[PDB]
């Protein structure tokens, strides 16, 4: 009964029917070339192995900090456990042997720590780097020190983009496992390298290096999907007797009419500039979601559509005359003696926005839960909403900017040389008429099929031209071959994955701006600072729970565990503080000294927000002088834990999916051995099962129970095999399995 | 390099020492009353978190001024071998700062009793050793070379002897703790002079003046009472060496010994006893004797002792403000305050060395790919010009800084055209990855720059010939993708009308 | 009875993990794997029973409500004294090991308990005795 009409899969590429990758400048047509990721990565790993060989044969091994030698050794052991060829594996182990000897001699405590990491995991470098040791690029340091022969241009570009950490050079399974375990409870990793001058943030480079390793997604909609199945036209077998004796109000271009059954009949008249196709599309989508509500398990109250037809503008302008905004309405609707109206019957809460301040925090929590759940359940079904709200960046050059002014929640991924999230222009007028309601979702007409993200659609060609046409910058231009080489042009093959993650991030950004608008409107009527702080604290809780529900719906991770993984990465306290500070005009009263002293507190361990523009009093940051912006002009957004929360959410979703891919790729390799299809020694089978153990979700136990069962079957195939290297980790798995099956027994009674 | 303010290791050690020792109420019934600033309780108000963080900053600043003094050709001290505080490495300084986080962790009151002294010092040693035993993982591989290393530092914490003048770690950890207790002792003219003559033995006059100027600015930053030096005070002079007095013998002349080869040597030290004339010697007459005037600058020079501005009305309620308790109970906040203070103390000697002075951006980066020999010949000049501008405390220095700046023609590569800069350091690294980055600071809009429209964050700057660029600090920020050192110079724009 | 919530969360995570295209339906080719991952490793005939019973039209796909009903009908008389004995024997060995190691492992392994919960269960207790005294 309950299932989705869309299904995921892998495709060859998304680079079909795109704008040809050329940059036209001064009559020159500069071709744009891709720098292959998983080939330059391998070239650099081989240069690293050569550098390790030079380091060993140079006897300068004592002149390396003993934690970097431990890092080199653990990386070599992990890398040799990831290789499948015997010759390369044995070369890597012959490299790792002298380092192990030197560490056992010089630093016996570091050696005792290494030897306990190794009897625990097959990739012991991921557990060694779950802390601020990740910010040390030991691989690149060794490459720079001993490989004096110059790197090529592709390797130089790879070094430039991924200069921060050394995990950006791990092969796919090791990097996916490290990324997923960075979010573990026992991890202190934070993608922030606070140095003496700059305080580099690279939380986006994590998702950038994760996505360049993925395979292009493709969503196939079923035959009975809304955007595949066709239904007959709409028959005007029903007309609504519009009577000003029952008109409640005029909301935008919708006339609300009271009902004896306490519902509200909305008559949505055609806007100026839209065809009958839009109104009939909304009719069809409403009927679809009413038909398939129990299947999708949607929480919203849905607008039951009654009809769609044409009425004389005389009747509209005579019913609408007795109101307040009757003139404004008269300018919105189209100019014609007959107007297309769509008539539905919605509950009253459908016309209350989500940021409405007449709802207590309990009702706001329930409504935000409903809206987030339905948004992501419909994203799983193949339906996206590119216009939940009109969030904009820099209205100034709107029409001539590559993004058309529209706000990109993941701007660092979808552009070359863009490092922070930019200013939100009039962040409150952007959600003024949001499509999130106290009952659920609304305005289901300006939806889209998810397949518009993976193809060169009009939405994609309109807003994401930079991503789809390749990246250019005067420094990419290889003056010899006359083409601009870039790691960013490769994203042409994969641009659908970036747009998927950007859709998730922008859903969450709209939820955040809606909650911030609610808080800003509801705390203006209060002077009791404790209650205002309690409001903003509960709103931060709502935001983090909404991101955890997004993660749960997309990946399946339980919501509590996803919340814990999130709270490892983004600080909820600094989020509540920064939202309270910047989403209210109260910082406009403070002078310079008090402003800096309060930023010291809200940022708490990282640089402050530096802005040079004058604050309009009573307003805040503003370029027009009457509506508040989130950020200065030509500068970033001051909500930094929001950006970290968005990137943590999308990185968790995509990394969980990729780690499940690695897990099943290794599980089928394991099962091909326990059936005789690949006859190898006992060490090969045990290494396979142990690698399978190293690829399970952090704190997910049924995966480890599965791997343990495979290990038992492997022992039943190789009876007399020596298991002195793997008995420990699977003993721990058996112990925690016994603990779980005990807790569930006692907890029941 | 290494900085106390952005380390997350000394910060973790300080957070530990606070959550376990420095944030716990006193139990000694001797000045154990926890104060209440604003609404927040401050238990250890004299040897708390603020004190330890200021001592760490003192160690950092002392080694910085020593390095700076070595460049201009000074004659420093000797630690039993060819070495001085100018030769302390960043790892040794990190070890010293980790030690200084627990130096007063094991106290229970402000009793100066010798038995209490040794008890508190050995309890501090025990707390330090317990922290090291707890976090041995990331301490012995990198921070502490061996276990004999941790034992040496725990033995300099316990301070069983008084061999402060033995090794650089001893001198740092002990001066930083003694020079801080100079705003509480009542007679400033004696304690300040004692600490001044005890520190200038190691570094020098011009650098000790800087240490104490930046100390006063640290006090202002962390909301502490700032004493006022005055070379015409009539309070009886107390010798901080021990606790004695100076009495003049029967006409006006202090009682002095009769040693070999000279009847004019060390003043005779007298404990507090009877008089009659046998009257004591006040700090005024003590600071103008021939054997102390020619070695102490403050002889005949005064200080205001407070904020240049706000009077005692709001000064008291800013000292007793709520942000003082927050500075006493948050490592992040106190570190931010000390960091801002040190940055302004690094910049302001330039502004005061010269005469009085869309939106323009403050910080503008400009990459450059230069040679290596030329880069060395550039770093030499930049450091030689940085090591001539110390934060003077008593004597306003000279126009010599102005003449050295104008004679040093390093500023020609920094301008004289329409330079193409940016406000992102990542853009300089991820596009050109230059090896010589010039970071120009525009504190008050003196740098006429215009946006050119990622070339939206890029700017075009033109340096007016009435404005000069003076180097604040050379740096080293890793290696570029071509495998070469990347030096991040730092300049500041100053209105220099005399540079026509 | 019915299955709890910490069991439903695990069932939903497993069903979501082994649904490789994310359409909310798992094939019969990995129903055996999703049941082995849950500590239910049945014979080929035991799985064929549900292959025939559940799939009565040949669709070859299970929905999560159907999977839950199947997994609850399977867990009717599968957990018993044998299961509890194996659970206690993995820790032990004559029948009593320690009460300290128990309190340690019941707060660090799996869905960790609390002091009050563990102590109460410890007070409710001799492995076999405590397992047959409930
Ligand atoms: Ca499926
Ligand atoms: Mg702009």
């Amino acid at each position: 009964k309950q299932y989705y009409f869309a299904r995921r899969g892998e495709t060859s590429t998304h680079d079909t029917s795109l704008p040809p990758p050329v940059k036209v400048l001064s009559g020159r047509s500069i071709p744009l070339k891709e720098i292959p990721f998983e080939t330059t990565r391998n070239e650099l790993v081989q240069i690293y192995l050569t550098s390790v060989d030079q380091l060993i044969k140079s006897n300068k091994l004592n002149s390396i900090p003993s934690q970097q030698i431990a890092s080199h050794y653990l990386f070599l052991r992990s890398l040799a456990n990831s290789e499948t060829d015997g010759i390369k594996k044995n070369q890597i182990l012959s490299l790792a042997k002298p380092l192990g000897i030197y560490l056992a001699s010089k630093e016996p405590h570091v050696w005792k720590t290494i030897n306990e990491l190794i009897e625990k995991s097959e990739y012991p470098i991921i557990h060694y780097l779950k802390n601020n040791r990740a910010h040390s690029n030991f691989m690149l340091a060794l490459i720079h020190e001993y490989h004096k022969e110059p790197l090529t241009k592709n390797q130089s570009a790879f070094v430039q983009k991924f200069r921060d950490s050394s995990v950006f050079l791990f092969p796919n399974p090791i990097y996916t496992a490290w990324l997923a375990h960075s979010y573990d409870e026992d991890s202190s990793f934070n993608p922030m390298f606070r140095e003496r001058l700059s305080t580099n943030f690279y939380h986006s480079t994590l998702t950038d290096n994760l996505l360049l390793r993925t395979e292009p997604k493709e969503v196939t909609l079923s035959s009975e999907h809304h955007y595949k199945k066709e239904k007959g036209p709409i028959d005007s077998s029903f007309r609504y007797q519009m009577s000003s004796d029952r008109l409640l109000r005029i909301q935008g271009r919708t006339l609300l009419f009271s009902t004896p059954q306490n519902d509200v009949v909305a008559v949505k008249v055609q806007k100026r500039g839209e065809p009958k196709s839009t109104l009939e599309e909304e009719f069809q989508m409403a009927d679809y979601l009413l038909k398939h509500q129990s299947r999708l398990d949607v929480y919203s109250k849905l607008p039951q559509p009654l009809g769609q037809y044409s009425v004389k503008k005389s009747e509209i302008l005579e019913i609408s005359r007795g109101s307040l905004d009757f003139e404004r309405f008269k300018t919105l609707i189209g100019d014609s003696k007959d107007l297309e109206v769509y008539v539905y019957k919605a509950p009253l809460t459908y016309f209350t926005y989500l940021h409405d301040k007449n709802q207590d925090l309990e009702d706001l929590t329930a409504s935000v839960k409903t809206n987030v759940h339905d948004l992501f359940v419909l994203l799983r079904e193949g339906i996206m909403f590119p216009q939940l709200a009109d969030i904009f960046h820099t209205h100034f050059g709107e029409d001539e900017r590559e993004d058309k002014g529209r706000y990109q929640a993941l701007v660092q991924l979808l552009n070359v040389l863009q490092f922070q999230l930019g200013r939100i222009d009039k962040w409150q007028k952007a959600v003024e008429y949001v499509n999130l309601r106290s009952s659920g979702l609304a305005d289901l007409g300006d939806s889209l099929p998810i397949t518009s993200l993976f193809t060169s659609s009009d939405f994609t060609k309109h807003y994401f031209s930079a991503l789809l046409t390749g990246g250019y910058h005067p420094t990419f231009f290889d003056k010899s071959s006359g083409t601009a080489n870039s790691l960013f042009t490769g994203k042409r093959r994969l641009f659908g994955n970036y747009l998927y993650l950007n859709t998730i991030a922008e859903y969450l950004l709209v939820i955040q701006l809606t909650l911030g608008s609610y808080g800003d409107k509801v705390t203006r009527d209060m002077m009791d600072k404790p209650k205002k702080e309690a409001v903003w604290r509960e709103l931060a809780n709502v935001m983090f729970t909404s991101c955890a529900e997004a993660i749960h719906i997309m990946t399946g991770i339980p919501q509590s565990r996803a919340l814990t993984l999130l709270k490892q990465r983004a600080n909820i306290e600094k989020h509540f503080r920064q939202t309270q500070f910047w989403m209210t005009p109260d910082y406009s009263k403070l002078d310079e000294d008090t402003l800096q002293m309060e930023q010291y507190s809200i940022y708490s361990g990282e640089p402050e927000y530096e802005f040079t523009d004058k604050l309009v009093s009573g307003v805040g940051l503003s370029v027009d002088g009457t509506h508040q912006d989130l950020g200065g002009y030509n500068r970033e957004s001051p909500l930094r834990e929001l950006e970290k929360l968005l990137y943590a959410t999308v990185t968790l979703i995509e990394g969980t999916m990729q780690l499940d891919k690695e897990f099943f790729k290794q599980l089928q390799q394991v099962e091909k051995i326990l059936s005789g299809e690949i006859k190898t020694d006992a060490n090969s089978c045990f290494e396979a099962v142990a690698q399978l153990l190293d690829l399970a979700r952090p704190r997910c136990h049924f995966q480890k129970r599965l791997v343990l069962s495979y290990y038992e079957e492997a022992k039943l195939k190789y009876p007399s095999a020596p298991t002195d290297a793997y008995d420990s980790r699977f003993q721990v798995v058996a112990k925690t399995n016994a603990a779980i099956t005990i807790q569930r027994f006692w907890r029941e009674t | 390099g290494f900085s106390l303010y952005t380390d997350d290791t000394v910060k973790a050690a300080a957070q530990y020492a606070y959550d376990n020792y420095l944030g716990k109420p006193y139990t000694g019934s001797v000045e154990s009353a926890p104060a209440n600033f604003g609404g927040r309780m401050v238990y250890r108000q004299h040897h708390g978190l603020s004190h330890t963080l200021r001592t760490m900053a003192y160690a950092e600043l002392i080694v910085e001024e020593a390095r700076k003094a070595k460049l201009r050709g000074e004659t420093l001290g000797k630690f039993k071998d060819g070495r001085t505080i100018a030769d302390v490495t960043p790892q040794e300084l990190k070890k010293i700062m980790i030690a200084q986080a627990f130096f007063v962790a094991g106290r229970d009151d402000e009793a100066s009793d010798a038995k209490n002294y040794q008890k508190y010092h050995e309890q501090s040693r025990d707390a330090f050793l317990k922290y090291v035993k707890d976090n041995e993982s990331t301490l012995i591989p990198d921070v502490f070379k061996d276990q004999e290393d941790v034992n040496f530092y725990a033995r300099v914490i316990e301070d069983k002897s008084h061999d402060w003048e033995s090794t650089p770690a001893h001198v740092l950890i002990n001066q930083g703790h003694m020079v801080d207790l100079v705003r509480v002792k009542q007679p400033p003219e004696s304690f300040l002079q004692r600490y001044f003559s005890s520190m200038q033995r190691w570094i020098g006059s011009q650098a000790t003046e800087a240490v104490f100027g930046i100390q006063r600015q640290f006090f202002h930053a962390t909301y502490e009472v700032v004493a006022g030096f005055d070379s015409d005070n009539k309070e009886p002079h107390l010798v901080v060496s021990g606790l004695g007095r100076y009495v003049i013998g029967e006409d006006g002349q202090p009682i002095r010994e009769a040693p070999k080869k000279g009847q004019k040597e060390g003043d005779l030290k007298v404990f507090p006893q009877t008089y009659k004339n046998e009257r004591l010697m006040r700090v005024d007459e003590f600071l103008k004797l021939p054997e102390i005037q020619n070695t102490f600058p403050g002889s005949g020079k005064h200080l205001q002792g407070g904020m240049p501005g706000m009077n005692e009305m709001d000064y008291w309620n800013r000292l007793n403000s709520l942000n003082r308790a927050r500075c006493e109970n948050d490592v992040d906040f106190c570190l931010k305050q000390l960091q801002t203070a040190h940055d302004k103390a690094k910049i302001e000697p330039i502004k005061q060395a010269f005469q009085s002075s869309a939106k323009p951006p403050t910080r503008l980066f400009r990459g450059l790919n230069l040679s290596e020999e030329f880069t060395k010949g550039l770093i030499d000049q930049a450091n030689a010009m940085i090591a001539n501008t110390t934060e003077r405390l008593f004597t306003d220095h000279s126009p010599e800084a102005f003449k050295q700046i104008k004679l040093n023609d390093l500023s020609k590569m920094s301008g004289r055209t329409n330079a193409s800069t940016t406000t992102e350091i990542k853009l300089v690294k991820e596009t050109w990855d230059s090896n010589v980055i010039f970071e120009m600071l525009d504190p008050d809009g003196l740098l006429h720059s215009k946006q050119v429209g990622g070339t939206e964050s890029e700017f075009s700057v033109y340096l007016p010939e009435d404005v000069a660029l003076v180097p604040v600090k050379v740096t080293l920020d890793g290696k570029t993708q071509k495998g070469e050192n990347r030096y991040v110079f730092t300049f500041v724009a100053v209105k220099s009308p005399d540079f026509t | 009875d019915q299955l709890t919530e910490e069991q439903i969360a695990e069932f939903k995570e497993a069903f979501s993990l082994f649904d490789k295209d994310g359409d909310g339906t798992i094939t019969t080719k990995e129903l055996g794997t999703v049941m082995r991952s849950l500590g239910q490793n049945p014979t080929e005939a035991e799985l064929q029973d549900m292959i025939n019973e559940v799939d009565a039209d040949g669709n070859g796909t299970i929905d999560f409500p159907e999977f839950l009903t199947m997994m609850a009908r399977k867990m009717k008389d599968t957990d018993s004294e044998e299961e509890i004995r194996e659970a206690f024997r993995v820790f032990d060995g004559n029948g009593y090991i320690s009460a300290a190691e128990l309190r340690h492992v019941m707060t660090n392994l799996g869905e960790k308990l609390t002091d009050e919960e563990v102590d109460e269960m410890i007070r409710e207790a001799n492995y076999e005795e405590f397992v047959q005294m409930m």
